[PDB]
């Protein structure tokens, strides 16, 4: 038979994390924008959360960026803003979802070009 | 809601496994601290089980608690059967790491992400 | 009332009358290959690396610049309409310069990708390439314009979004160069988008000219400062320290451009 | 049973394995070995990398098979991507496959007697080793963790010369491992620590997932190369040398025979191996060549887009095994639309036959457990991963 | 110093790395180097810089020296052709 | 008759035919219990009757081995009273219900 | 090599084998360095014509997985024929 | 292009209805791949009862485990997918069984239907974290003997949150928080362009 | 097709004779003294060893061994700055940063390899355009110190001038086979 919880699935005790990059951590759940260099649409489409960035000192003996921060360079990707928002609640980082925007229909016709008077 | 049961139907068959582990942890502590030949003292040693034991006092959810004894049973495992050596046990006293302070002046100070 | 029902490979996709055979497409979800078509800006049809095919016709149509019309299937990946892709690639692809590791365009190329994802894996053109001699246009601007694609996207901004009317196709046939007549800087705000909008590397920016390489930055999305309208923008930073700031897109604020000052 | 912790002593190697074990006098009770010394991550790394730079991750995997793992993953990807290699391709990895069998079993039938205290045969077979080294060399520039065998067919088409000394050699090694014969497959003291040592029955072999000589060895007929063939390990004409009365000195003799196989396969490979292309004509797969990608815009594009970015796999799942030397080398790779994976267990022979240790081993004495980790070929980076 | 002016200023501490070893630097400069070979005068307006050796070169690129002042000069080898 | 079998375990099984038989009628025995429409009852009824009757029909082990292939005739004995173990187990499992529950939604959606 | 023929023959018999006919040592009999330049065949698809990719591209034309059996009389069927059995060897079925 | 034999899509395909057909009540869905390859979707519950049936059917025996592995989708409600991997050297023929279990609902443990998962479940456990019910010795096993977190969780740091070196005054070994002389560049690698509909 | 090693095919029944052959490989240690002749011939063979300071064990012109930068034969470094010699590397180790030089060209401020990091793979070799970068025939660089191994741009570089004559005669060799 199945028990009652009513506690967020909280687990970060069992995730293994050091206490402070889950008390000090921000996470973004964003949608990637597009560079606009390009004009594909293809990295804009799934969600992404990502860690807010840290220090990147410069090395003494060859110049290499160093950083202390482990969580950094990784970047968690969500289908959906929803489960992306639950991954957050029960790894227990902070989050601040930013709403998708997406371009608005452009209403575009070859002949306007060529108006009589524009 | 609605969850399925690990190993204990309630936080409160859960926290009879609690304290079995913490009476195995309390009643391993003086051996290790002897069969690794660790520079520690049984008294210190029995307060960090301590720590550990409540640093996850605050899970309130039965199934979370059961894994939390399962891993918890298999360090002792590692500590009694001894597979674990003192390079391995002493890093529970973060012996050689220099504490950092939680002081807002103290950081601020110090580092330039807080 | 005012909803065309049109088949994007029988998906009865539903459309305002006047919508482009392109934008059907995108609803769906389908990308058309597409050179000189921004969605701000005016509709040109220099490219044609947008021909697709709508059902029972005989010849394929420009989507971009094609009223959709009731019924059609668009059969975008039709063995014709890949075709009528695997040739204009050779084209475009057979005057180039290939100086990929000089163009600092390099994976932001909408050149390459296109061929590399809608194009052939070869070469057959045997005869000898094109010249065109560069041009200072600006202290911002770098137009190594032997890369041009003749796609007029920048003539069209240069008139369009920003009032320049200055930059502007001079000749015909294979040496058509899309730079000023006479040597006058293009020298407005506005201009660097200019950059962001050519997706050839012909003309790119001067400052970050050789500094980085795009699969590096990473890529933080903040606000521009510089000014009150408070334009969106990406800040990309290797290492530590910031290579360039280009502009993301906020439709009420700063659609997809930014100013000369923050950038 | 007072717990010795042996094996950190440097005494069967293959790798660092610390086979704690609980032994009453000279007699084993129980053998729980321990694993992950060798743990380095080899499969979250790869999530991180693109296909072709994770390539050289396979060789490192089991390093004395260093190519025939390279196949595996190389299959796996072309399946993916529904892409086949060229004829001449195919052969070059099966007669590349091959020679790299002959180095394994040289490595685990000579490092099997070191340890048992035969030291002659390493000295003898290793220098045949060494010459076979060279082909790597040759082909690929490296001795071994070679990245010969890509993806998309082999890398390099064979220099000019090399099937000529790739003879030279295989019509004499057979004389070296006649050799080795003489000196240990009748030794009145080989059999006798290696026969009735490990005895594994038939159905315990496939229910532990053995899969490798050591269910040859029990007289199950299993050889991933004939009944599922990948390549043109169909075109050739070998026999699997099964075996019975399994145990460590049968498997042994099933080895040397493979050495002796693998010399018919390799003769053929030669005898007819197709005039072609050794890369698939897909710049979508493979990278264009250098004169092409310094001549035609295509090539550069395609050259610049797949070292920089990827293949850009299409979105699935496989699980592809071949016959390593060791055993059934498997990658599940499941991969999402782009151009790095998203997972690849690797199936390591090896991480299967370590667990048998417990139920192969019962009753026997500490040398016992010496011989047994030799007969199951145990290269920790495999177990590992 | 080095090619690209990197000079440890008179009070940085890698200069201590430098105490009682060679700091690694070459005298032949590139920059410099370049110059030193003379402009290919060259009869067509458009000429191609295969980098020297074909395959064993540079990506092949074509030059447009129609400009009369200046110089064609391959992005890749930095020789340069007048007409 | 043979000396031993291929497999290194198993041994010689004489009276071998009786041996299947007796498995195999136990099999359909067993198999009588489960739900009339069931799958496995009908599927695996006639995948042993098959075996049986091969069994009755053939007097010569060897082409009895090549009937209902199974290799050696000791590993057909095997897989027999393995599958009537299964066929225990499955009546305490009965698997023949509906599906225990669907899956959350979105779980096989691969392209992710 | 390079041995007096007593050491050969004692090496030959010792051994039971002609060890001289198949020395390990290599000796002018591997391929000489510099070997001939080589001009390597051009596979399929360079051909200047009818080579459309859109007719040579297996990469993406793979569908989704076929979907059997989704959630959202008839006669026994195995995963495959039964195996064959191999065949004992002929050139060595013992050794 | 791969030469594809549609004699496998249709021998597989077929006997996926079989065996969904005989075990209903878990199989959710059973597909072949466009490789050939089937892969038969049980709910967690059925990990014991479908691995059985095809350990030990007259017309499918598939005694041996390939693999026992677990995909992460972090996405997924239920984030891992364990997959299981069997051959048929019978039918020479391979399938793969996969189920989901979320981190904290354990999946019932095969060693009993197969004991080659003794290993691969404490290897599940150790990476992915895993759990189950009924193992006869469920312990890390690759991972160090204090090793905190689960690795190849798609949510743990690559480098990790410690590394090892030693210190003098203390003489012995000691972890310290991970400090990397070189960040892992991270180069971002997709191309905002798609392939194909698929 | 399989083949049984160590099946006895039937059950010779043993004869005095056999007998007597048998029992005397037991009490003769016969099949011992076979082992012996064979490590005894050996001892008469010449052995395969090589001098190692003298003479060196053969590589052929693929042989990757230690990076090297090269240049022009002008004297212009080949090196335009691609950088996806970066993108390549599977351990990550080339970090290269770039900056338009004063004649205007592309060139890298700084090339760092860090030959610790390498697993020397020869992909570098493969991706670079321009062939700037090259494996190259020296592999013994062993260092005392971790830091000499890291290697700067002005270490491979002069690297590339020390090798550039066996680099070129290399690559000459094998470019028809790439
Ligand atoms: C002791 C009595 C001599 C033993 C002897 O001469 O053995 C070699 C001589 C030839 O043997 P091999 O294996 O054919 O020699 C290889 C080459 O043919 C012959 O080798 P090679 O082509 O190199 O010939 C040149 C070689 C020729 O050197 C020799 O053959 C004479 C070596 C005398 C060693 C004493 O001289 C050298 O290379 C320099 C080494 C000279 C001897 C160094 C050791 C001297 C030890 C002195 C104290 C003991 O042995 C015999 O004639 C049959 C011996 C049967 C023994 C049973
Ligand atoms: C000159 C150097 C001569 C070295 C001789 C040994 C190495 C060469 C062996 C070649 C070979 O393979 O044949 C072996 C052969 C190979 O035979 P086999 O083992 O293949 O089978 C033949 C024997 N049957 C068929 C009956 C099984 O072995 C023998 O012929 C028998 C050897 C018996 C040895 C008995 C112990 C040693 C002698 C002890 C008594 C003392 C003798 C003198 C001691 C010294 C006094 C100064
Ligand atoms: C009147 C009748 C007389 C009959 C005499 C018979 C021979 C006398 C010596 C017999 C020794 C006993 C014997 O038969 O061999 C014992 C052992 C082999 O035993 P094994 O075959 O394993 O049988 C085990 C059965 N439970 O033998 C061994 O395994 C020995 C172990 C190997 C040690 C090295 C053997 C090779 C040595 C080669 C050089 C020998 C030189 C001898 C002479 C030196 C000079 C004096
Ligand atoms: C000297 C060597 C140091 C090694 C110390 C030791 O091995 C490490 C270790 O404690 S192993 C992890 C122990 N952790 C648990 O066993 C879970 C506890 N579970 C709770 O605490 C719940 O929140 C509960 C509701 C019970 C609160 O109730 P309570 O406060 O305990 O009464
Ligand atoms: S634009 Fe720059 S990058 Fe895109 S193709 Fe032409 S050259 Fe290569
Ligand atoms: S410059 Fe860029 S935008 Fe203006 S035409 Fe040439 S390519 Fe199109
Ligand atoms: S690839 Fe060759 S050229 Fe491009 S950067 Fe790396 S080294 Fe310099
Ligand atoms: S986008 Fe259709 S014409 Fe250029
Ligand atoms: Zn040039």
């Amino acid at each position: 038979q199945l028990i009652t919880v009513d506690e967020k699935l909280d687990i970060t005790t069992l995730t293994g994390v050091p206490e402070e990059h889950i008390k000090t951590r921000k996470v973004r759940i964003f949608v990637p924008a597009r560079n606009n260099m390009q004009s594909g649409v293809n990295n804009t489409k799934k969600w992404k959360m990502e860690f807010d960035t840290r220090e990147r000192w410069e090395n003494p003996l060859m110049g290499w960026a160093s950083t202390a921060d482990p969580l950094s360079n990784m970047v968690l990707t969500f289908s959906a803003k929803e489960d992306a928002i639950a991954f957050a609640e029960k790894n227990g980082w902070s989050y601040d979802v930013e709403e998708k925007k997406v371009p608005k229909p452009k209403s575009k016709s070859y002949g306007a070009n060529f108006s009589w008077n524009k | 809601t609605s969850v399925k049961p690990i190993f204990s139907r309630d936080l409160n068959e859960a926290k009879r496994r609690v304290r079995e582990l913490y009476r195995a942890w309390y009643r391993e502590v003086p051996n290790t601290v002897h069969l690794m030949q660790l520079d520690i003292t049984v008294k210190q040693g029995r307060d960090k089980v301590r720590e550990m034991f409540m640093k996850n006092a605050h899970v309130t959810d039965p199934r979370v608690v059961d894994l939390l004894v399962i891993k918890g049973k298999m360090e002792l495992q590692e500590t009694i059967k001894v597979w674990k050596q003192r390079t391995h046990v002493m890093r529970f006293f973060h012996e050689t790491e220099t504490p950092r302070p939680k002081d807002f002046l103290s950081k601020f100070y110090m580092g330039h992400d807080p | 009332s005012n909803l065309i029902e049109v088949f994007v490979d029988g998906q009865s996709v539903m459309v305002e009358p006047g919508t482009t055979v392109l934008q059907a497409c995108e609803k769906v979800g389908m990308q058309i290959p597409r050179f000189c078509y921004h969605e701000r800006l005016s509709v040109a049809g220099n490219c044609r690396m947008c021909l697709v095919e709508i059902e029972k016709a005989p010849k394929v149509v420009a989507a971009c610049a094609m009223p959709v019309m009731k019924g059609w299937n668009i059969l975008t990946n039709s063995e014709k309409s890949k075709k009528a892709r695997e040739g204009v690639m050779e084209f475009l692809l057979a005057n180039h310069p290939l100086d990929c590791p000089i163009c600092d365009q390099g994976g932001e190329c909408d050149l390459q990708d296109q061929s590399m994802m809608f194009g052939s894996d070869r070469s057959r053109f045997l005869e000898g390439k094109r010249a065109v001699e560069d041009k200072n246009i600006g202290p911002l601007v770098k137009t190594i314009m032997t890369r041009c694609i003749q796609c007029t996207r920048c003539i069209r901004f240069a008139s369009e979004i920003a009032g320049v009317d200055d930059l502007g196709t001079t000749g015909r046939g294979n040496d058509m160069q899309v730079g000023t007549y006479i040597e006058k800087m293009f020298m407005s705000e506005l201009s660097g988008n200019v950059i962001d909008i050519c997706p050839v590397g012909a003309l790119t920016s001067k400052p970050y000219a050789f500094t980085a390489r795009p699969w590096e930055t990473r890529k933080t999305e903040s606000i521009d400062v510089m000014d009150a309208v408070g334009s969106n923008i990406v800040v990309s930073t290797r290492t530590g320290e910031v290579m360039r700031i280009l502009p993301r897109m906020h439709e009420d604020i700063n659609e997809e451009w930014i100013s000369d000052k923050t950038r | 049973n007072m717990t010795l912790n042996f094996g950190p002593q440097h005494p069967a190697a293959h790798g660092v394995l610390r086979l704690v074990l609980e032994l009453s006098g000279e007699m084993v009770r129980k053998c729980d070995p321990h694993i992950g010394l060798l743990h380095r991550g080899t499969e979250k790394l790869i999530e991180y990398k693109t296909y072709l730079q994770a390539l050289p991750y396979f060789d490192r995997l089991d390093y004395v098979s260093m190519m025939c793992n390279e196949q595996a993953y190389s299959i796996a990807v072309e399946k993916l991507l529904n892409i086949q290699p060229p004829p001449r391709a195919q052969w070059i990895r099966v007669l590349f496959g091959e020679i790299t069998r002959i180095l394994n079993h040289i490595m685990a039938v000579t490092t099997h007697a070191l340890d048992i205290g035969a030291m002659t045969p390493f000295f003898w077979m290793f220098e045949e080793r060494e010459k076979m080294f060279e082909f790597y060399e040759r082909v690929s520039g490296a001795r071994m963790h070679a990245a010969y065998i890509r993806p998309g067919g082999v890398h390099q088409d064979l220099p000019l010369g090399l099937l000529d000394d790739i003879y030279e050699f295989s019509k004499n090694f057979s004389l070296r491992i006649d050799e080795v014969e003489e000196m240990l497959t009748n030794n009145r003291i080989w059999r006798n620590r290696t026969v009735d040592i490990g005895v594994v029955t038939a159905e315990d072999a496939l229910n532990y997932g053995f899969s490798g000589v050591m269910l040859r060895g029990s007289g199950i007929q299993w050889d991933l190369r004939k009944t599922q063939p990948y390549d043109v390990y169909d075109q050739v004409e070998f026999d699997v040398p099964i075996g019975s009365r399994g145990d460590c000195y049968d498997r042994y003799l099933c080895r040397v025979e493979e050495m002796r196989q693998s010399l018919r396969i390799i003769e053929q490979c030669l005898n007819k191996m197709p005039p072609g292309e050794i890369k698939v004509d897909d710049a979508k797969v493979s990278p264009p060549k250098r004169a092409e990608m310094k001549t035609s815009m295509e090539s550069l594009i395609h050259h610049f887009k797949l070292y920089t970015e990827g293949y850009q796999v299409p979105p699935g799942a496989t699980y592809t095994a071949i016959e390593a030397p060791k055993g059934e080398f498997g990658v599940y790779l499941v991969s999402d639309g782009s151009s790095r994976p998203y997972r690849c267990k690797i199936k390591a022979p090896g991480f299967a036959h370590l667990a048998g240790l417990d139920k192969m081993s019962k009753g026997h004495m500490l040398a016992d457990v010496v011989a047994i980790i030799g007969t199951q070929d145990i290269v920790f980076g495999e177990i590992d991963r | 110093i080095t090619h690209t002016g990197q000079v440890y200023d008179e009070k940085d501490y890698r200069r201590v790395r430098f105490v009682d070893r060679q700091k690694e630097v070459n005298e032949n400069f590139a920059i410099d180097l370049i110059a030193q070979q003379p402009v290919n005068e060259v009869e067509h307006r458009i000429i191609a810089c295969d980098g020297g050796g074909g395959a064993l070169g540079h990506p092949k690129v074509y030059i447009n020296l129609d400009k009369e002042t200046k110089t064609g000069t391959c992005g890749y080898c930095g020789l340069q052709f007048k007409q | 008759l043979k000396k031993t079998t291929g497999l290194v375990g198993l041994a010689v099984c004489d009276t071998p035919h009786e041996r299947l038989t007796i498995l195999y009628t136990k099999t359909l025995d067993i198999l009588k219990h489960f739900p009339k429409h069931a799958a496995y009852r009908k599927y695996t009824e006639q995948i042993t009757n098959e075996k049986l009757d091969m069994v009755k029909a053939e007097p010569d082990v060897k082409k009895l081995e090549a009937l209902l292939q199974g290799g050696e005739v000791e590993e057909v004995i095997l897989q027999a009273e393995k599958e009537l173990s299964l066929a225990r187990k499955m009546l305490k499992w009965k698997p023949w219900e509906p599906l225990v529950e669907e899956p959350p939604a979105n779980q096989w959606k691969w392209p992710i | 090599a390079s041995a007096t023929r007593v050491i050969q023959k004692l090496r030959n018999w010792a051994s039971g084998q002609d060890l001289q006919a198949k020395l390990q040592l290599r000796y002018q009999e591997i391929a000489k360095r510099t070997q001939p330049p080589p001009k390597l065949p051009v596979g399929p698809s360079h051909k200047l014509s009818n080579n459309y990719y859109c007719t040579r591209d297996g990469r993406r034309e793979v569908v989704p997985p076929s979907i059997i059996m989704s959630s959202q009389e008839k006669k026994a069927v195995t995963p495959a024929p039964p195996m064959k059995r191999w065949e004992l060897s002929k050139d060595q079925p013992y050794l | 292009v791969r030469p594809r034999s549609d004699v496998t899509h249709k021998q597989l395909s077929a006997f996926g209805e079989y065996v969904a057909e005989i075990l209903p009540k878990y199989v959710q869905q059973v597909q072949v791949s466009c490789l050939d390859e089937l892969e038969i979707c049980i709910h967690p519950d059925g990990v014991i009862p479908t691995l059985t049936f095809l350990r030990d059917h007259t017309n499918a025996q598939f005694k041996s485990l390939a693999d026992l592995t677990a995909v992460d989708v972090p996405t997924r409600q239920n984030r891992f997918e364990i997959v299981y991997n069997l051959l048929s050297l019978r039918f020479n023929s391979r399938i793969r069984v996969k189920t989901y279990a979320d981190e904290l609902t354990p999946i019932d443990s095969i060693v009993s239907v197969h004991i080659a998962a003794n290993w691969y479940e404490r290897e599940v456990w150790d990476m992915f974290g895993v759990f189950f019910f009924n193992h006869p010795d469920l312990r890390r096993i690759l991972t160090d003997y204090g090793f905190e977190g689960h690795p190849f969780r798609k949510d743990f740091p690559l480098t990790g949150y410690v590394e090892l070196r030693y210190d003098d005054e203390v003489k012995r070994v000691v972890a310290e928080p991970v400090e990397l002389a070189q960040e892992f560049r991270k180069f971002d690698l997709n191309s905002p362009w798609e392939a194909f509909p698929a | 097709t399989y083949k049984y090693v160590n099946k006895k095919e039937q059950e010779s029944e043993v004869d005095m004779k056999s007998a007597t052959d048998n029992a005397a490989r037991i009490l003769m240690w016969t099949e011992l003294i076979r082992g012996l002749g064979m490590t005894l011939s050996y001892l008469f063979r010449e052995p395969a060893t090589i001098n190692y300071p003298f003479e060196k064990g053969p590589l052929s012109p693929r042989f990757r061994g230690e990076h090297a930068l090269r240049r022009y034969p002008s004297g212009e470094e080949r090196c335009i700055a691609c950088k996806l010699c970066e993108a390549i590397c599977p351990a990550q180790a080339i970090t290269i940063e770039a900056e338009p030089r004063a004649d205007g060209s592309r060139r890298t401020t700084r090339y760092d390899i860090d030959m610790t990091k390498c697993i020397y793979c020869g992909f570098c070799q493969e991706a670079c355009p321009v062939d700037a970068i090259v494996e190259g025939p020296n592999f013994e660089f062993s260092t005392e110190t971790h830091e000499e191994l890291l290697y700067n741009k002005e270490k491979l570089l002069n690297n590339g001038d020390k090798w550039e004559a066996e680099i070129a005669a290399n690559i000459q060799a094998d470019y028809l086979y790439r």
